[PDB]
């Protein structure tokens, strides 16, 4: 094969966030969120964006990293219904600021997901950067999607 | 995928998928083929109901299990109803396979359609969930009302069709407003044993609107199990529909609704016991009452055995009323087994007599003693054991009935039964006086030329499995409640 | 996820009145074929309804097979009947309607008494976790879709069997 | 809001199908009033879900199983109504008693 | 307000074991059977009462234990917490008895419930106490 | 919101009709006359009123279309998730299509659509 | 007794005389105790409940702010009452970022319409 | 058309002024209800399909998720306005083609149903603008014409059935019955009925 799948830049500016995401992928409106991107075909691979108010002044600021992250999971990022497991927690810092990115696997009866998600604390917001893909597809698109949660940056607005 | 979660939970209907497969491969070779053969449909359908019981044998004594998402479940007390079923079924089409035939219609849509209405039957049995307890009655009500008209010629036949359609969408939609009341004021929940939790996790477990549900859902069963003022669907439908359609209907009906019932007055609806045991009870006293009193005064034998399909139905809501406890559901059984055999008997006797004689009016029964003594003495057999006389399973099967509902203190009900049992004789005992009138004036000539004809045919042994039935189960009452007291 | 306040209030109501209306066209015509096209009214109403409600997939549902029906419904009934009769214009009242009127209306009070007594904004408070969604199903429709194939699998072979043998049984009876 | 009374309505749509149902001279109207009564049930079906089963969406499962159900009765009557008009040539049930 | 009167005796007392939720517990019988598994039916006993100790609900009202599906929010959160277990709380298991003190924002919130026919089963913000006993995991026969 | 433009939309598209009808009543003159009223009939004075009443076996397929109605619509949800799940929705819908090839085959083969 | 909440909506809004401002303050109180508890319903995203519970509590405070005016002494009246207009316009916000749903909008109506409540009840002791 | 206009380009409007100052005309013998309401109710079903089709990725009126079917679910409607027309009119060739117009419905939804659910799984999405942006994906050879070219042709002859163009101009086939269900239909109604017939 010849060089990787090429990734096209998505900055808000006004927004103060950026990151990237698969060229083949097209922007598309997902609920309340403030951007979204999504595959063309298939289904439950997309990337999305969206930010609460927030007082804090970094991720630091919400508590103990993997307690915060699992409370996070049970209670906001799944349904009741879904069984929930987190196989992988980073850290990272550029710029005195830092991203806690987790990788997640909700385990509904009917259907199975997996997630890459990169909480951030700056500009007053606190920003939620989710890529997912479908568990029985996930093996082989993770790394091409960690690339993505590996780029989400926020900047002063 | 791994089409593997359904594959194993495919495993636990299969005696249905048989029946399934075997109305497809019916349905394609009555298709293909231009040619109509009578043993090859006979053989079909037979090794479609005699394949369901071997593979439902082989699974008794698994474990109980529900699957397809809280949509059916099995355990010991829907296995024996979906034999029941599939017996009725079983000495059901020999029945249909020379009625059908000797009608000069088409039989392959009439064994599709029994069939079908087994394998609605069989999902009913257990059908743990609100949908599939809406669904699966419709497999059975829709080829109800294909049946019982597919005579399609007879005057008799499409007012007959007309009256069961109209009033079992009167029902079966009362139904469905009492699920969606229970399904509204619950939280959302329609598995069985998942919604007395909703009702009180929302509190309305005494709501007015709780009420309803119950009267409706109640309403909408005792119409399909006919007792009480929701009979009048009965007589008409059994008086102008062909014979062994209407003995389908009378037994597989019955056990279906029965089964339907007991899942969903105990298991849903236990919180308010002491409002549906009301209901029960005047909808049983009711029915016994008028059931037997207006049987002694019928024309017709086919209207005769409607109400008393309708009186009898009075005896088995009894073991709903005493409940678990004091055996109950075992004295459903046990008498439910005994039911099926005294119908399915007293219905293929008339489906000879009719087929060699051409008549249905009780007066041209008179002398059939004298012309064919042996289904004079079957039919007699038939409806004594019908009566509860002695030595016949009528009689242990209400004493057994009346045993569980005395120990319960339920003086009344049992006293109204042995009343009406008692005025269950003057009928199942007319018929026999006719039978045995040797007056040649008296004797319709419908019986005078009656040609018995030296062949066996298939009714014959389908009810000589019947009537060594309901008199030598009369030793055998130890046998069967020991299967029918180790369900719970 | 809704229309504005009054306004969701003033279509309930315009649908309701127009949804009597349908029902009682229907129940007040002699001619089948004029209640047929009252029926159609009430189909229309409670399509709109489905919408206004969330059911987005449940009203077309409704308006395709429910249509078809009622297509069915007018070209047999014109086939059954005598003729186009005009002249018929609202059947006459007798005894037996005057009973039945009273039987359900009584009904419809007994209904009515306990749906306005019920606190029915106490009951959603209480079923919290019944109304969180999965945030990766954005459409609606593929959350149908999903329920439809993996909650509900025996009813939906069972209603194909069930189609197929009304299907067989309407072939075979109103055959000539 | 007032979605309480959709409920309402649902309540008046079976009454009056159950009225239709009762004063039917045409086996016709009365298939449509079976229709009309149906319809009560779904409406009330679909609004429960919206109300208590927005992720589940089990009363909008039913209500499509409802229609289903509606649709068959639609197709096997008037397969009936057929068989009746090819046999007697008239349509009025009340006038049918011959079983009784 | 609307609390049918049930005369039951009470159960023994215990120290209150917090948790980050709020919710209490404490181990009145620990179970030896199979803990309370994740998306089963489970049939449990308790005895529902209101702060000052009045009962306002119990499963031996009517006669048979309660039948849930557990752990996946089918009952209020104090109820999944102390039976299914999780965020400090041990798991049930079969034959265990537990108290549980379920705080207003765990239970039925600031909203009452069950409201119909000028009355409610359950006022707002009221702190529930329940005396569940994990009877076992749903079977489809009984002995 | 994605459906008050619907109802908008739907509420527009009601009311042109009203607006035609209300222009043409406002524009249009009225020259009602006893022979204008009558029912055009190639000329000739209609006989009858109308009325046709068809065979039973012309118009059979309607039955059949009412059923394939259905299955078509059951059809729609199963491939809106044919993605998100796998191969277990291609053989839950298999049956469901091989049921409506032979509901076709036994339409075909007894005559229903035959005219 | 309950005092309100207990029937159906439409029969409380329609066939009920009203309420008493010493019942009218108290489910001014009860409405800030539900809009405190919201918060977690807000951050799953499930906006039917929350809509649903933006308008019934919308349409308790239509009628309770205007007959707890009584209970407001005269020389706050006119304050009162625009905080009453003010909580009004927040709610209306709200309203706009629950339907057409937006997450961070939505959010900051929701605290400005805990703010704004909170000053009603600082008004009315 | 040459002299409405410079080419004819003011033909069409001349007509519809002319269908505007047109005597308004209703059958005596009919039912006047049905007659006003028939090609209202076709034309507003018909109107209502144009809420979903784009012109762009953002150039649609609603891009609903239930797309595609609830434009089949709106185009069922306009046969029963047909129908009624036909049956209002009281006349024989309006019956005629009124039930003309309800046998073809019935014969050609379906097919079109079952072409519209094959693009619909191949997109995995019934919206439009879902179905465009995935052609979109593979540029020119991405277009579903190439990939369904059975479904492209049955497709194309349901919708002239359904549009009730010829060879499928049955219920208002001028040689067989005079106008079919439009021949009692005076004024704006049937230039409403050309209307809907164009805008399908
Ligand atoms: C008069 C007829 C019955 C005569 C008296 C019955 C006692 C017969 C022998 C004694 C006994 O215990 O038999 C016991 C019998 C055996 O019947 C059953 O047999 C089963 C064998 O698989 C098990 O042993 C059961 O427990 C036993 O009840 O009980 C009866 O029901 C007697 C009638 C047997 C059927 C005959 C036809
Ligand atoms: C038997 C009943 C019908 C068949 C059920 C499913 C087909 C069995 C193979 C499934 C595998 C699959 O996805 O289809 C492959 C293509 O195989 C076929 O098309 C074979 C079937 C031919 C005809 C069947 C369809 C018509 C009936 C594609 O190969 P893959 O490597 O992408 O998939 C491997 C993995 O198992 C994915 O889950
Ligand atoms: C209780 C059992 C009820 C079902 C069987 C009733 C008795 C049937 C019988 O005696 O056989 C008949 C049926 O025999 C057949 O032809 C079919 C073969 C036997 C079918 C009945 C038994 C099937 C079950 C046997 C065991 C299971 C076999 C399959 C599984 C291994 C005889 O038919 P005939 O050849 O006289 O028919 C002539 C026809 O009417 C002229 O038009
Ligand atoms: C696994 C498939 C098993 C198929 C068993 C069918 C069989 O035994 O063949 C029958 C059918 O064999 C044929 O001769 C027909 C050709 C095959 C038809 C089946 C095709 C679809 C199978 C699914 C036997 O015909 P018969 O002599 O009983 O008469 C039946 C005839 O069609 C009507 O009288
Ligand atoms: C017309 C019916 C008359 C009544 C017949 C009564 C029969 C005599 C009494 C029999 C009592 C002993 C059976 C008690 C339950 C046995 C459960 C069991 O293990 O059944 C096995 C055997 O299955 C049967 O034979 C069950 C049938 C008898 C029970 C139901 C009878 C019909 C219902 C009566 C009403 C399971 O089948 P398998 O092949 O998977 O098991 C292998 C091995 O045998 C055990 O591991
Ligand atoms: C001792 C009680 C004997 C009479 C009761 C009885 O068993 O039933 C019948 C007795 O049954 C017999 O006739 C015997 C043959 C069947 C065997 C039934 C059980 C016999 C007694 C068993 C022990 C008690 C009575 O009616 P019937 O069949 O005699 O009626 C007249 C008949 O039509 C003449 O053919
Ligand atoms: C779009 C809905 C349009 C509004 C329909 C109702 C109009 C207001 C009520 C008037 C009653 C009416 O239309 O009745 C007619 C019947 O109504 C209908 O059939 C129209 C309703 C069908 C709507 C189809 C929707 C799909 C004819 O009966 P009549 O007694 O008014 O007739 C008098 C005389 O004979 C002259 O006609
Ligand atoms: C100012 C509006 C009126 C107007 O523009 O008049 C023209 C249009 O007005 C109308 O006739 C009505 C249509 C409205 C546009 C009529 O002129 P014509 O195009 O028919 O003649 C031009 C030339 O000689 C032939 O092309
Ligand atoms: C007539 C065919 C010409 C093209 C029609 C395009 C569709 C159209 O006119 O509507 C869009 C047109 O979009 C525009 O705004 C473009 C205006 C100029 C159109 C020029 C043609 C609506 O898109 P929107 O996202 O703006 O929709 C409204 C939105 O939800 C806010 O209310
Ligand atoms: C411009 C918008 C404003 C601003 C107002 C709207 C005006 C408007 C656009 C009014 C209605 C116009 C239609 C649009 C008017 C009726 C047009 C049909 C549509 C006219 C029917 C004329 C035939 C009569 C047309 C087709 C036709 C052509 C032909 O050559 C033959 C042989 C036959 C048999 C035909 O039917």
């Amino acid at each position: 094969k010849e060089t990787p799948e090429r990734y096209t830049a998505f900055v808000d500016k006004a927004d103060g966030y950026s990151y990237v995401y698969p060229s083949d992928w097209r922007e598309f409106d997902f609920r309340a969120h403030d951007s979204a991107f999504k595959d063309r075909y298939l289904q439950l691979q997309n990337v999305r964006l969206s930010f609460i108010p927030t007082d804090k002044n970094d991720v630091h600021d919400l508590g103990p990293m993997e307690d915060v992250i699992q409370t996070l999971v049970k209670n906001i990022l799944a349904a009741p219904n879904q069984m929930t497991d987190i196989r992988e927690i980073q850290e990272r810092s550029v710029d005195g600021k830092n991203y806690w990115t987790f990788e997640y696997n909700l385990t509904s009866p009917n259907f199975s997901v997996t997630h890459f998600t990169t909480l951030a604390i700056a500009n007053g917001r606190y920003y939620t950067l989710t890529v997912s893909a479908n568990e029985r597809r996930w093996k082989r698109y993770r790394n091409k999607l960690k690339v993505v949660a590996d780029s989400f940056k926020v900047f002063e607005i | 995928k791994a089409f593997h979660l359904l594959l194993f939970d495919g495993s636990l209907i299969f005696p249905e998928c048989i029946l399934i497969f075997g109305l497809i491969l019916l349905l394609m070779i009555d298709s293909t083929s231009d040619q109509k053969d009578i043993p090859w449909l006979y053989f079909i359908s037979s090794t479609s109901l005699v394949m369901s019981i071997t593979a439902l044998l082989f699974r008794w004594r698994e474990e109980p299990m529900i699957s397809f998402s809280g949509n059916f479940q099995t355990n010991n007390f829907n296995e024996i109803f979906q034999f029941l079923i599939l017996l009725c079924s079983t000495l059901c089409i020999p029945l249909s396979v020379e009625y059908i035939e000797c009608t000069e219609m088409a039989l392959t849509e009439f064994l599709l359609f029994i069939l079908t209405a087994t394998l609605g039957g069989m999902f009913l049995c257990g059908a743990n969930d609100l949908i599939t307890i809406f669904v699966a009655p419709e497999c059975f009500s829709l080829c109800s009302y294909l049946l019982s008209g597919y005579t399609k010629k007879d005057v008799r036949s499409n007012e007959a069709t007309t009256k069961y359609l109209l009033m079992g969408g009167a029902s079966s939609s009362i139904l469905v407003h009492g699920f969606s009341w229970l399904y509204g004021s619950s939280g959302g929940e329609i598995e069985l044993q998942e919604i007395v939790n909703g009702l009180i996790n929302t509190q309305m477990y005494n709501s007015p609107g709780i009420s309803i549900a119950l009267i409706f859902i109640t309403v909408g069963i005792g119409f399909k199990l006919s007792p009480a003022p929701s009979h009048q669907w009965t007589p008409d439908v059994y008086e102008g529909s062909p014979t062994p359609v209407v003995a389908f209907l009378s037994v597989t009906s019955k056990v279906a609704a029965s089964a339907s019932a007991t899942r969903i007055f105990d298991i849903p609806f236990y919180f308010s016991s002491n409002e549906w045991h009301l209901l029960l009870e005047i909808l049983a006293i009711l029915s016994m009452i008028l059931g037997n009193l207006i049987a002694i005064t019928q024309t017709s034998m086919k209207r005769m055995l409607a109400y008393s399909s309708i009186g009898q139905i009075g005896y088995v809501i009894i073991g709903i009323i005493v409940g678990d406890s004091n055996d109950g559901y075992a004295s459903m059984i046990t008498y439910m087994l005994f039911y099926i055999s005294m119908n399915l008997g007293t219905f293929a006797c008339i489906v000879l007599f009719g087929l060699r004689t051409g008549t249905d009016n009780i007066r041209d029964y008179a002398g059939l003693y004298t012309k064919d003594p042996f289904l004079a003495l079957s039919l007699a057999l038939c409806l004594l054991s019908l009566g509860g006389l002695p030595p016949l399973a009528g009689f242990f099967g209400k004493i057994y009935l009346f045993w569980c509902g005395w120990q319960a203190g339920l003086y009344f009900l049992v006293l109204i039964g042995l009343l009406t049992s008692v005025l269950s004789i003057y009928y199942y005992l007319k018929i026999i006086k006719l039978l045995m009138t040797g007056r040649n004036q008296e004797i319709t000539p419908h019986v005078r030329n009656y040609r018995r004809s030296p062949l066996r045919s298939k009714n014959s042994i389908e009810f000589s499995m019947i009537v060594c039935v309901i008199a030598s189960t009369i030793p055998g009452i130890s046998m069967n409640p020991i299967i029918t007291i180790a369900q719970d | 996820m809704d229309l504005p306040g009054p306004i969701h209030d003033f279509l309930l109501v315009f649908l309701g009145s127009g949804l009597i209306l349908g029902a009682l066209g229907v129940v007040l015509f002699t001619n089948p074929i004029f209640s047929a096209f009252s029926l159609g009214l009430v189909l229309v109403c409670i399509s709109l309804f489905y919408i206004l409600a969330n059911s987005h997939f449940v009203a077309s549902a409704q308006l395709l097979i429910y249509v078809g029906a009622i297509n069915v419904l007018i070209i047999f009934s014109v086939m059954f009947m005598s003729g186009p009769e005009y002249d018929k214009k609202f059947q006459l009242w007798t005894v037996g309607d005057g009973v039945t009127s009273l039987v359900c209306i009584s009904l419809f009070v007994s209904l009515i008494s306990t749906i306005l007594n019920t606190s029915w904004y106490g009951i959603i408070w209480t079923t919290k976790s019944n109304q969180i969604l999965e945030q990766d199903l954005i459409n609606a429709s593929q959350q149908i879709g999903i329920h439809l194939s993996t909650d509900f699998f025996l009813p939906f072979e069972l209603i194909s069997i069930i189609l197929l043998v009304s299907l067989i049984g309407a072939i075979a009876v109103a055959r000539q | 809001m007032i979605l309480e009374h959709v409920l309402v309505l649902s309540a008046f749509l079976f009454s009056i199908g159950i009225y239709g149902l009762v004063t039917s001279r045409n086996l016709v109207r009365a298939l449509m009033c079976l229709e009309l009564i149906l319809n009560a049930v779904n409406l009330n079906f679909v609004t429960f879900s919206d109300f208590f089963d927005s992720r589940q969406l089990k009363g909008n499962i039913f209500s499509i199983f409802v229609i289903a159900i509606a649709a068959a009765e639609a197709a096997i009557g008037p397969a009936i109504v057929s068989s009746i008009y090819r046999n007697r040539k008239s349509i009025r049930i009340n006038q049918s008693n011959l079983l009784n | 307000l609307r609390v049918e009167y049930y005369a039951t005796t009470a159960e023994p007392s215990c120290e209150l074991n917090l948790v980050r939720s709020g919710l209490g517990y404490c181990d009145l019988v620990v179970g030896s059977g199979v803990p309370a598994p994740y998306n089963t039916l489970i049939n449990v006993h308790y005895t529902a009462r209101f702060s000052d100790e009045t009962v306002f609900d119990s499963s031996y009202k009517r006669g048979r234990p309660l039948t849930m599906r557990i752990g996946v929010g089918k009952v209020i959160k104090g109820l999944d917490q102390g039976i299914f277990g999780g965020d400090g709380v041990p798991p049930m298991q079969v034959g265990g008895k537990r108290k549980l003190r379920i705080p207003p924002h765990l239970g039925y919130g600031p909203e009452p419930a069950g409201c119909f026919s000028g009355d409610c089963n359950v006022p707002a913000n009221a702190t529930l106490l329940y005396d569940v006993t994990f009877m076992g995991v749903y079977s489809g026969n009984r002995a | 919101y994605e459906y008050d433009i619907f109802w908008a939309f739907l509420i527009i598209s009601s009311v042109i009709p009203i607006l035609a009808f209300l222009f043409s009543g406002i524009l249009a003159p009225i020259s009602k006359g006893p022979e204008k009223l009558s029912s055009y009939e190639s000329g000739i004075e209609p006989m009858g009123d109308a009325w046709l009443q068809f065979r039973i076996r012309y118009y059979m397929f309607a039955l059949v279309f009412v059923v394939f109605d259905v299955e078509t619509v059951f059809l729609y949800p199963w491939a809106m998730s044919f993605d998100i799940l796998g191969v277990s929705v291609f053989i839950e819908a298999l049956i469901f299509v091989l049921i409506l090839i032979v509901g076709l085959v036994y339409a075909w083969r007894k005559g229903a659509l035959e005219w | 007794e309950f005092k309100w909440g207990t029937r159906s909506f439409i029969w409380e809004r329609f066939f009920e005389p009203g309420l008493s401002p010493e019942d009218a303050v108290s489910r001014i109180k009860n409405t800030a105790e539900g809009l405190h508890s919201l918060r977690h319903m807000l951050e799953t995203m499930s906006w039917r409940y929350v809509i649903f519970y933006i308008r019934l509590k919308q349409a308790y405070l239509k009628q309770d702010m205007k007959s707890a005016m009584i209970m407001v002494p005269e020389g706050r009246r006119d304050d009162y009452s625009n905080a009453a207009n003010e909580l009004v316009d927040n709610m209306a916000e709200f309203d706009y970022y629950v339907r057409t749903p937006k997450v961070y909008e939505s959010y900051v109506s929701y605290e400005k319409t805990l703010k704004s409540i909170d000053n009603l009840l600082g008004f009315l002791a | 058309p040459e002299y409405a206009g410079p080419l004819g380009i003011l033909q069409a409007l001349a007509d519809g002024t002319k269908l505007l100052f047109k005597e308004n005309l209703l059958p005596s013998r009919g039912d006047t209800y049905l007659f006003s309401i028939g090609p209202s109710i076709a034309v507003i079903s018909i109107l209502l399909g144009y809420l979903i089709i784009p012109f762009g990725s953002r150039l649609v009126l609603a891009d609903l998720s239930i797309g595609v079917f609830l434009w089949i679910a709106v185009s069922s409607i306009a046969p029963i306005g047909l129908l009624m027309s036909g049956y209002g009119s009281n006349n024989k060739y309006s019956f005629l083609g009124g039930l003309r117009a309800a046998a073809q419905s019935i014969s050609y939804e379906i097919p079109l149903t079952l072409c519209v659910l094959s693009i619909s799984l191949l997109s995995n999405s019934s919206s439009t603008v879902d179905i465009v942006e995935a052609q979109s994906k593979y540029g020119f050879w991405g277009w579903n014409l190439w990939r369904q070219p059975i479904g492209f042709i049955v497709f194309i002859i349901s919708s002239l059935a359904e549009c009730e163009r010829l060879p499928f101009d049955l219920p208002e086939a001028e040689e067989e019955l005079v106008a079919g269900y439009q021949t009692e239909y005076s004024g704006i109604k049937f230039g409403l009925f050309y209307v809907a017939s164009y805008l399908n």
